[PDB]
């Protein structure tokens, strides 16, 4: 927009005509090709970091549907304490989920109180 | 958000500041950087503390 | 750089002369093509990019600029054309698909090219209003088998989404187009479109597809046509109530003239079978009709085609019938139970409604009631209504003014019980609005009285029984019924002043409270806008995503609506809020809100301590935050009246620790100063006492301590009286009026008997009757 004669960065063109956006971050980061990477991607804790920093819905209602289908095996009491205590923030803020997903995430929350 | 002025002056902290306001992307970015360097500060601990017990001199 | 556009060419100047470097004086023509755009100058702007890009095309933001300065100008294909090379530059974008797509669906191409982008375009952006359009218009663009899927598409869209008042639009014309009329009617009769009836286009809609039906399938056979019938009469009833909330004459008179040939085609069916719930629909959309011409008279007298001298009495003999029309019956056959209940409920609120613009038509007398039901209310008043509104386009056997159920009037006034009555069923339609809540407030104000608006709160908002005595307000879910009769006060004051001050640009003929409809703005936006988000909050109308600001904004308005210790409010506009407080509060004698309503008075006082010290200096007071009262000859400052204040305050204190249990503080602060609020509350306090004592059971002991109670709460309201009648003052200096004092004093006559008394008394009866 201003001058451009001496290229302080040495980028080719095909990283000059290229706008970054948001969704590549998450692109190249299930896109790295090494092992350790590969396993992180896919644990829990990691990808729920990205499903708020991304502020997803369907993505997320789907592995949550997933993570109900595969049962108990991974969540405990304090993890839906702290997920009903997320999802009661963000609906006191805006926007909400759907009816079954909250029922659902009632119905696990009271039988752990209850157990 | 509203655009009116774009003429360049001197030093680029301005026009750095100027383009915060135009933008949220960066404004995230830099948040999650700070983040990032503050879980960073708070995970070192007292090793300033640490280094007391073997720092040289000569 | 609109601004300094002089020094803005000197320093291009400066810098072009100085300038090198073929791609340097490129870019530096954008930037100046740039500047241009931002001070509104679109050819110079074109002109210089168009040279930057003909210096080797490059940058998808100059690209995707150069685009949108075409298509600002008039380049459709010079537009697309840098849209998509803007878009194959960028690495997948969403924004610049979306305005290919739309261009291709405006310029009208039916190829693989346009297919493909408008389904890219669709899994890019989910749902979107004009991503549907675009797609029912590349569908319905086809044949048959195009119409098919159009359909399909529509049957999905609205599966997904009920509420969707262009779909329901879209789908009504596939059905009239395709000729599935019992289909459109089986949409048009579900019972969801009752959040969808707001519109008048969908209630135009759906007329429209009921008249066609009715024409079609000619007369009655079934209750279908019955049901069909009452649909179509309901819908044209809330047409003619959307024509008169807005603002068009024509489309009012309009609306007027279908609903007035509906009304007379559902008589000539009535008049032959089908005898049950019929009659009870055409009674309340006869009433409903007669509401709607006296709201259309009024508007036209608004707008200056008639004088009010010659309209005053059409729309107060129109308002008449409308509350006089025969009441709904009970008719349980066929099986709606709902039905009748909503009937029931529907008269309920055309009565509400004609008494209150009968009211506001009288003012304050009540005279003109009767003079229109002595005078007016004849042949010679049905045929200057019939001539002001349709004149001579129909008949007298077409129309109703003049034939067909006439003469049905009862002699009686609408009295202000009989009105809250009528409204305890009428807030559950649509519920109410702050322009009713004022309207009543003000019709319960005229008269020295006070709204007893408890029952219509408890109605309209299930929650927070009772006026509650709190010390800060900042929940904007839960709202106190203390709070809402306050800004009740206050947007009635503001009302009333709104009304001064435009009274002296019209004719004072006009009614005290405009109607709803024809006026939705009478006082404060302010206001406006938070009575429209609480109600938004409370009955679920805002949009997902809408409700911190709400919430905030409510909180901060009634932290300084409820007033506090030191804010910078007045000591004057104070005393008023405690008055208005007191005369709201003091109607309800028991106990528990006599201590409430003690402790709110403490409070009050406290917090006006801090500022009535400022008196006793002369201290200017500045202006408070809310602006809802004027400096002009109503709100002053206090001069000789802060002693008043602090005896007030002092006697307040006294009669608290009376209750409490400081006797001493209590009599010492009674030696020191003497009022009237501590005798009337001693003698509330006595028979509330007596009352508690009198629920049970009582031998010869507690009869006569029972009577010697009475006794002394005779004394103190006859005290009370003479201290009344030797300056009249009383009903001026305490919040309440001598209406009050009279009651209770008839009250205490009625509790002490009639013939069989242990105690004579030892008084006069003064401006009251004799029980015993």
């Amino acid at each position: 927009s201003i001058i451009s004669f001496n290229e302080a960065n040495e980028l080719p063109r095909e990283y000059l005509e290229a706008n970054w956006t948001l969704d590549s971050v998450f692109e190249e980061l299930q896109a790295t090709d090494k092992k350790r990477v590969l396993e992180e991607n896919r644990e829990h804790y990691h990808i729920i970091q990205k499903f708020v920093i991304l502020a997803d819905v369907d993505g997320l209602m789907d592995e949550f549907s997933e993570w109900l289908s595969n049962g108990k095996n991974l969540l405990l009491g304090h993890l839906l304490r702290f997920m009903t205590h997320l999802l009661l923030f963000f609906r006191t803020l805006g926007l909400q989920a759907k009816e079954e997903v909250s029922v659902e995430v009632l119905k696990t929350y009271i039988q752990r109180l209850i157990n | 958000n509203m655009f009116e002025i774009a003429a360049p002056n001197a030093s680029e902290k301005t026009i750095v500041d100027k383009l915060f306001q135009r933008d949220t992307l960066v404004r995230q970015s830099q948040l999650v950087v700070d983040w990032l360097e503050s879980i960073a500060k708070d995970e070192v601990g007292d090793f300033s503390d640490n280094i007391e017990y073997y720092a040289k001199s000569v | 750089m609109r601004r300094s556009k002089a020094e803005i060419q000197r320093y291009v100047e400066n810098a072009q002369n100085s300038a090198s470097s073929p791609r340097e004086k490129s870019m530096k023509g954008f930037l100046f093509a740039r500047l241009y755009y931002e001070a509104k100058e679109y050819e110079l702007a074109k002109r210089s990019v168009s040279s930057y890009i003909s210096v080797q095309e490059r940058d998808p933001k100059a690209h995707r600029f150069l685009g949108q300065l075409f298509e600002i100008e008039g380049n459709v294909e010079k537009a697309v054309g840098c849209y998509k090379r803007s878009l194959e530059l960028n690495p997948t974008q969403k924004d610049l698909t979306l305005r290919i797509a739309e261009l291709i669906c405006t310029l009208n191409i039916k190829d693989g090219r346009a297919e493909y982008w408008v389904e890219r375009a669709s899994k890019l952006f989910p749902g979107s209003p004009e991503i549907y359009r675009l797609k029912e218009q590349l569908l319905s663009s086809q044949g048959e088998a195009g119409w098919n899927q159009l359909f399909d598409l529509i049957q999905a869209e609205l599966f997904a989404r009920p509420n969707d008042v262009y779909v329901n639009l879209k789908l009504v014309d596939l059905f009239l187009s395709n000729q599935r009329l019992e289909e459109a009617v089986l949409h048009c009769l579900k019972p969801e479109r009752r959040a969808l009836r707001t519109d008048i286009e969908w209630c135009s809609c759906v007329v429209r597809v009921f008249k066609e039906y009715l024409a079609s399938k000619q007369g009655q056979k079934n209750t279908n046509m019955r049901m069909i019938t009452k649909e179509l009469l309901l819908a044209q009833c809330d047409v003619v109530f959307l024509t008169l909330s807005k603002k068009d004459v024509q489309k009012s008179k309009e609306a007027l003239e279908r609903f007035d040939q509906a009304l007379l085609s559902v008589k000539q069916s009535v008049s032959g079978t089908d005898a049950s719930d019929l009659s009870v629909t055409f009674y309340e959309m006869r009433g409903h009709y007669y509401m709607h011409a006296g709201t259309l008279l009024l508007k036209m007298a608004q707008s200056c085609e008639v004088q009010w001298k010659a309209l005053i009495e059409p729309a107060a003999l129109c308002y008449l019938l409308a509350y006089q029309v025969p009441k709904p019956k009970s008719k349980p056959v066929k099986g709606d139970d709902n039905g009748q209940g909503f009937l029931e409920e529907l008269a309920f609120d055309r009565q509400s409604k004609s008494g209150h613009l009968l009211l506001t038509l009288s003012h304050g007398k009540q005279n003109f009631i009767s003079e229109i039901i002595e005078t007016f209310a004849n042949q010679c008043g049905q045929s200057i209504l019939l001539k002001f509104l349709f004149e001579d386009n129909l008949s007298m056997q077409d129309s109703f003014m003049g034939s067909d159920d006439i003469s049905y009037v009862e002699n009686r006034v609408p009295d202000l019980s009989e009105l809250s009555q009528h409204d305890n069923g009428s807030l559950r339609i649509h519920n109410g609005d702050l322009q009713h809540l004022t309207w009543l407030g003000l019709q319960w104000h005229f008269l020295s009285t006070l709204p007893p608006l408890r029952k219509w709160l408890k109605q309209i908002f299930p929650r927070v029984p009772q006026e509650t005595s709190r010390l800060e307000s900042n929940i904007p879910e839960s709202i106190c019924l203390l709070d809402l009769e306050v800004f009740l006060l206050a947007v009635v004051q503001t009302s009333y002043l709104q009304l001064q001050d435009n009274n002296t640009t019209a004719d004072p003929n006009r009614p005290r409270c405009l109607p709803l409809p024809i006026c939705k703005q009478l006082f404060t936006d302010r206001q406006r806008s938070w009575w429209d988000a609480v109600y938004s909050l409370i009955t679920k109308k805002a949009l997902p995503g809408t409700s911190a600001k709400l919430r905030s904004v409510i909180q901060h308005d009634l932290t300084t609506l409820r007033a506090q210790e030191k804010h910078g409010l007045q000591p004057a506009v104070l005393v008023n809020w405690a008055r208005g407080l007191h005369k709201t509060g003091y109607s309800l004698n028991s106990f528990y809100d006599q201590k409430e309503y003690m402790g709110r008075c403490v409070h009050y006082w406290k917090k006006l301590l801090p500022l009535l010290d400022l008196v006793k200096q002369k201290k200017s007071i500045p202006e408070p935050v809310d602006p809802l009262f004027k400096h002009f000859h109503n709100k002053d400052i206090k001069v000789s009246e802060v002693k008043d204040l602090e005896d007030e305050a002092c006697i307040a204190f006294a009669t608290l620790d009376l209750v409490d249990g400081k006797t001493e503080d209590a009599i010492i602060a009674f030696e020191s100063v003497k009022n009237v609020v501590a005798y009337w509350n001693l003698a509330l306090i006595y028979q509330r006492k007596a009352e508690e004592i009198e629920n049970d059971c009582l031998p010869a002991e507690e009869q006569e301590e029972f009577q010697e109670c009475l006794l002394k709460c005779k004394g103190f309201l006859k005290m009370i009286c003479d201290e009344y009648s030797a300056y009249p003052s009383i009903a001026t200096s305490l919040p309440v009026p001598v209406e009050t004092v009279f009651e209770m004093l008839d009250s205490v006559k009625q509790s002490l008997g009639e013939a069989m008394d242990d105690h004579s008394p030892a008084f006069m009866e003064n401006h009251s009757v004799l029980t015993t």
